[PDB]
Order: C-alpha cells, then structure tokens, then sequence
C-alpha cells in the first residue's frame, strides 16, 4: 500500500544515452493508457 | 448528474478523499460534513 491505497512498486533505470527525466516522462505516457481506476506516483529517489 | 445522494457523495468522500487531504502538507484537523457507509443491520423485535 501506498498513501493508504493498494499499489505495486515498479524499479526500473533510463536506458544508454537517454537521461532519467525522459525515462520518467515515457513512464507517465505509459501508465496513462492503463485501466479505468489505476493511478500511479513517484517515491525515494524519484520523489526527490 | 443525478446518479450519486449525498449519503453517496459522503461515503465516497470518506473512503476516498478524506485520508489524503488529512495527510495533505500544513493540514491539522479535517472534519467530514456527512458520515462514511457502515454495514447498517436494521433490526426488526417482532421478528426477533
């Protein structure tokens, strides 16, 4: 659980070449397109 | 829309939005206008 709501924890890096930001960014594209009802959110490293 | 009573509206307030906000930065006291649904038993004594 995540700020008191069922959630999974997805660990993941940006490949060769490609900055965290952009990795991040596509991230969000993706997750976009999921189901009705599903969010998500940035936590630890990614947070900060 | 004319599909959720405000029993409805409180409850989804309650489940969902509620714990969130009290936890939202430089919030202290958070009061619901309303009450969250419980599983109401409406008990009958002439069928007891």
């Amino acid at each position: 659980r995540y700020n008191g709501l069922p959630s999974m924890e997805i660990l993941g890096q940006a490949a060769p070449g490609k900055s965290t930001g952009e990795a991040m960014e596509l991230m969000e594209q993706l997750a976009s397109k999921l189901p009705t009802g599903v969010g998500y959110d940035w936590t630890g490293m990614s947070y900060q | 829309d004319g599909t959720m009573t405000q029993e409805d509206i409180s409850d989804y307030v309650a489940a969902n939005m509620k714990d969130a906000i009290s936890r939202t930065s430089g919030v202290g006291d958070v009061q619901l206008f309303g009450s969250q649904y419980a599983m109401r038993i409406w008990m009958n004594p002439n069928e007891l």
